[PDB]
């Protein structure tokens, strides 16, 4: 509980950035008019009528802490090797993440505030489920970002081999193709392709 | 007896470098992986590789004897052939096996204290070597001063400030290749790991051997004189490979001391010439070094002279 | 200069200290007093006495000969004996000069990457004896990353956050006493001095006694080893203090070669057998201990000793 619990729950606003941003770009009631004649309304009822794009913003500013937190856990250490003997692409686990998560939200009408609790009641719900549900690596987010998720076994040269390990990584990987480790829980690490 | 294995397998070592990890040691007996900046133990690794490269890699003086063939060279690391492993080196060999996937990452709120000693696993070539190093109190390094008032502050108060900083300087003590150890700093087997209990047992042996062979009369100055550790390896080291004890009879050494130039005159011999009258710690050390024969004469110059470090050739 | 003198000497100097300095030789070789403050000078002194006290006071196995017989050795401090003073010496021998009341103090300014020379100089029996140190390149220290705003972070890394800050640890590498100096530490003595040129010399020097001597049809492989400072320590202790260059004539090593167990194998003799010959780097080193007079055999068991550490009884 609490550290690996908070951790997956990083993992999963920093899976959750591309539903904000189609939040904010769908319904924000922002008057963009260029006539001379739209004045400002004022600040109060701007904000009063934007209230899910401030929400939607403000786990945005959440997603990119926790991308940094992500970044952060492969900047101090990864000094050291292993060999891969079973390589096997699972970046489609990330997409499935999105056509069935991400997609059926912006069907949704955001308009009255009771359906708008709903939804949230529904974010979280499957946030408590994807903690628990052994596929928490699955990611548009960072699937964007050139990081390609695979499920390897590497092989130390001094402990021996383990199974059954996910890999982040920025570029293609196969067998016997030695990468460098900055382990974040006992199942997914950050490879890097040691040339 | 040779040093051709541990270079060729220091070469596959380094030469086939694939990376380097820092797991500590702590005094409740169990190991903590560390948190390591990349560029800082980029730094690191260079440095270790460079000093295992110029004290085994590009030296042409380095020997290998045995721990139990103490003798007081330089650019000598010991073989550990000894009965017993210590804890720590069972910690050490416990250090190689821990999976990558490990989370018992150590936690710096310890503030530095109960770290005992440093394990660097330098890796290469599906082999995995074992620094060790201990953490010697900071060694008590002096740091500057930078007053809060200002950025360079132009006044000299250089004092230690936070005491609770890292040394890990690049001088390993001991390490482990496959499964054998080398020692470097004994200093660190004795004070830190408590090795010396051994070594009296050793001396307890050799002190009976000695009372077997009957060559002394009065041992009792050598039973005070094996109170020291510095004295106790030595005698450890005639209690194993001592060449002229047990091998050769009492009467030719008894005339070995007679008939020499210098033993005569400090190393006395009884009424009966029979025991050897050696009391004195001079004496004492000259008793000693007589068991490690050296006391060693030339040939082509035929010139006696006092072998501090000897080896039976075999190269 | 026997090695119970100085120890007399330190032991006089330990038991009536008086005082302590710290003084700095940056690279535009002038001495500069340092601003370090009480405790820690009085920390700094206490450990300083103790590497000492346990380096030559409770070391009861020191000899000290002169650096013309170097060998590979611990535990020994070799006596300075060349003629030749460097520039260092030079400027340790005005620092032991320095008046208390000296105006020549130390910038902080200096980022400490002018300073390249460290020196204590503890007081005792009214004599001054002087301890010089380099400085490294830092031996970085590590520092836990409080940094998310002041004292939090049980996660962060430990990085090396001074880069500038001298350490001043617990280890010397050159003592002086009177016009006395002695020298633990020779790879700074041969790097940071430049003192490999005068190896050098004495390298070519002894080339060309061995060229006088009518030994060696072709000194190429010695040519090309000599560059080396491992073989050019060994030259210039066959130049100064071997008793087989200038003394035995060449058919008497020829001979004492051809009827050697282990040297007629590796040093073979040539169709006329008027020298020897030498190519390899096995027969160079062979050659080196061969004419250093180290191929020892035991007058009691009749067992030849490769002796690394010597010393002469009779001197």
């Amino acid at each position: 509980m609490q550290r690996n619990t908070y951790n997956k729950v990083g993992l999963y606003i920093l899976s959750l950035a591309m539903l904000f941003v189609f939040i904010i770009i769908l319904t924000a009631k922002i008057p963009f008019c260029f006539t001379s004649d739209c004045s400002f309304i004022g600040l109060k009822k701007l904000v009063l009528t934007n209230i899910v794009p401030i929400v939607c913003f403000v786990f945005f500013l959440f997603s990119i802490y926790f991308y940094n937190r992500l970044k952060n856990i492969t900047k101090y250490n990864g000094q050291d090797s292993v060999k891969i003997t079973s390589c096997q692409s699972e970046s489609y686990e990330s997409l499935t993440f999105l056509a069935t998560y991400i997609v059926p939200f912006m069907g949704f009408s955001f308009e009255d505030m009771q359906k708008n609790i709903a939804y949230l009641l529904l974010v979280v719900v499957i946030g408590i489920i994807f903690i628990k549900t052994d596929k928490y690596y699955a990611n548009p987010t960072l699937a964007l970002f050139g990081f390609k998720l695979y499920r390897v076994n590497i092989l130390h040269p001094g402990s021996g081999e383990t199974k059954n390990l996910i890999a982040i990584s920025n570029d293609v990987l196969k067998v016997d193709d030695n990468v460098y480790y900055s382990f974040f829980d006992e199942f997914v690490f950050i490879a890097r392709k040691k040339i | 007896m040779t040093t051709q294995q541990l270079k060729e397998k220091i070469s596959k070592i380094i030469d086939n470098f694939s990376g380097i990890r820092v797991v500590f040691t702590t005094t409740a007996n169990e190991l903590k992986l560390s948190r390591i900046e990349g560029s800082a133990l980029n730094s690191i690794a260079e440095g270790f590789i460079d000093k295992i490269k110029e004290d085994i890699i590009n030296n042409e003086d380095l020997t290998s004897p045995l721990l139990s063939n103490f003798d007081d060279r330089k650019n000598a690391l010991f073989k550990f052939d000894y009965e017993q492993y210590p804890e720590e080196f069972n910690k050490i060999t416990q250090a190689i096996a821990i999976p990558p996937n490990s989370q018992d990452y150590y936690n710096p709120l310890n503030k530095f204290t109960d770290v005992k000693g440093i394990i660097i696993l330098i890796s290469g070539d599906n082999k995995c070597l074992a620094l060790y190093k201990n953490k010697t109190n900071l060694a008590v390094l002096r740091n500057s001063r930078k007053m809060f008032n200002l950025v360079p502050d132009p006044d000299g108060y250089l004092k230690q400030l936070p005491n609770e900083i890292l040394r890990l300087d690049f001088n390993y003590d001991l390490f482990s290749i496959g499964e054998d150890f080398y020692i470097k700093n004994h200093k660190t087997l004795e004070t830190q790991m408590k090795f010396h209990q051994v070594i009296e047992a050793q001396a307890v042996i050799a002190l009976n051997s000695l009372r077997d062979s009957l060559l002394i009369e009065d041992i009792s100055g050598l039973e005070k004189s094996s109170r020291e550790i510095s004295f106790a390896r030595k005698l450890a080291k005639i209690s194993k490979h001592s060449p002229v004890l047990g091998k050769i009879d009492t009467k030719t050494i008894i005339d070995y001391v007679s008939q020499h130039k210098y033993l005569s005159a400090i190393l006395q011999i009884n009424e009966a010439g029979d025991k050897l009258l050696i009391k004195t710690k001079t004496s004492q050390k000259h008793f000693i070094k007589l068991m490690s024969d050296d006391y060693l004469q030339s040939d082509l110059t035929k010139i006696i002279y006092m072998s501090i470090a000897k080896d039976r050739l075999d190269e």
